[PDB]
């Protein structure tokens, strides 16, 4: 997922919008992912933490971030579980900072109304 | 006779007492009882559940499935069905949730009066409208998967 | 206080029967029906409305006990009634055993132990 | 087969009660070779004791399939850990109470072993 997102986002034939990219997850990454990170070392870096914890969000500076991107585990048992997990992540991010735009992936339709409940 | 149960900031004010003396009911009748009902008799479809007017009642939303631990719903409704409450004062109980979990729990609840079951997930607002959620005295959110779930993120999703 | 009466006979019957069973009504059964109840009453409206804006809570429980022996153990206060700006926040917080010196606001809910019924 | 009221009505003195913990899954104990020594031809028919099997009904059914050729045998569904069942079968007025666990080799933990029997 990170490889696909990096390939699509860091388009060489795209005019340089000069945007920083920051990651946040509680699982250690792979070495080739870090190699691609240091290839685009100017605009890419990685971190460890939990998005649910407000202190971790304060580390990555959400109040200053332009947008928050949320990928989804499309290959996950009970789509409802990961849909609710993404909704909870959105809740935490919005509660810590309510003036940030969030783009999140989703697996079912009623979870969009669930998101609208915020 | 019994000790005077004392509420205070510290036990000094408490010890000041010495320092400054100067078939309607069950077998025992302690709680209300009713003839053993049947689950198919108390299952309500959404249409008639909307038809059945409810006011000043209790709505218990339950999250669970066939594979989940059993919260003791019985001891939840036992204080509600206390005998010192009059029959009209008995707040109606409506368990909204999955039919499998309530089926596994119905064996301990058929002996209680004014209890209804609504199949359907609590997350659907149509079901909540059908039981007149705005007219209930209390909505209780309960999850039976508090223990099968182990990840912090996966915990308490349904309740929130 | 919570399960609604821990009378030994009750727990003995639960232990031996392993469940609860129906039974006929007798004067002994009716002697198990007059327990004290717990509820919440409004200070805005009721027989104690004149005491609604009487700051001393000491007065509240003194006249409650003198009139009908209503054990008031706690109060339920609007979280914005402590301020002056009128807001729509309905959220209330609980105060446990307020002092007699404690001030009072008419917009209150009282924690009551109704007498034997 | 008897119920609580039916067992209570019947009088049982100087008999044998076997409290069995089992279900459909549990392996077959083979109670036939338990009742057979008690049903010896050198015992006068009046001297024969009464054997009452207290426990789950499916296990006792798959055992009755072979136990049906023995006199003075009765069945009683319910958990042996219930006071009502033991009082109904006259546990005081019995010559022997035998506690048996069908699930004896399907559990590995030592603490979970021999819980219901104790």
């Amino acid at each position: 997922s990170v490889s696909n997102f990096l390939k699509a986002f860091l388009h060489k034939a795209r005019d340089d919008v000069n945007v920083e990219i920051v990651f946040l997850h509680n699982i250690s990454p792979n070495l080739e992912l870090e190699a691609l990170f240091k290839r685009h070392f100017t605009q890419v870096e990685f971190y460890q933490g939990s998005v649910l914890n407000p202190h971790d969000l304060a580390r990555v500076k959400i109040e200053s971030a332009d947008a928050c991107l949320i990928l989804a585990n499309k290959y996950c048992a009970d789509p409802d579980a990961e849909d609710a997990s993404n909704i909870m992540r959105v809740i935490s991010i919005k509660n810590y900072h309510p003036k940030i735009r969030i783009i999140t992936q989703m697996l079912q339709y009623h979870n969009k109304a669930h998101l609208l409940n915020i | 006779g019994t000790l005077g149960f004392f509420i205070a900031s510290d036990a000094k004010e408490v010890k000041r007492a010495f320092f400054y003396c100067k078939k309607k009911y069950d077998s025992t009748g302690m709680f209300h009882w009713c003839a053993p009902k049947e689950i198919e008799k108390v299952i309500l479809t959404r249409s008639e559940a909307a038809m059945t007017v409810l006011s000043g009642h209790v709505v218990v939303c339950i999250f669970g499935d066939v594979s989940s631990a059993l919260i003791g719903l019985r001891n939840l409704v036992m204080p509600l069905r206390a005998s010192n409450f009059h029959y009209h004062e008995l707040k109606h109980i409506v368990f909204v949730g999955s039919i499998e979990y309530l089926k596994r729990e119905w064996e301990t609840l058929h002996n209680f009066p004014k209890v209804s079951i609504l199949p359907g997930t609590p997350l659907s607002r149509a079901d909540l409208r059908a039981v007149n959620i705005n007219l209930c005295d209390m909505c209780v959110i309960l999850s039976a998967n508090q223990n099968n779930i182990d990840d912090t993120s996966l915990q308490d999703k349904e309740c929130i | 206080l919570v399960t609604g009466g821990a009378t030994p006979e009750l727990e003995a019957l639960i232990a031996e029967e392993n469940a609860l069973r129906g039974g006929y009504s007798t004067p002994q059964t009716l002697a198990n029906r007059d327990r004290c109840r717990v509820a919440q009453l409004a200070l805005l409206d009721g027989p104690f409305a004149d005491l609604g804006d009487g700051g001393c809570y000491g007065d509240l429980f003194c006249k409650a006990l003198k009139t009908y022996n209503m054990l008031c153990f706690g109060i339920y206060r609007l979280r914005d009634a402590h301020l002056s700006t009128p807001s729509q926040c309905t959220k209330r917080y609980v105060i446990t055993n307020p002092p007699y010196e404690f001030e009072l606001v008419p917009t209150d809910l009282i924690f009551c132990l109704m007498q034997f019924d």
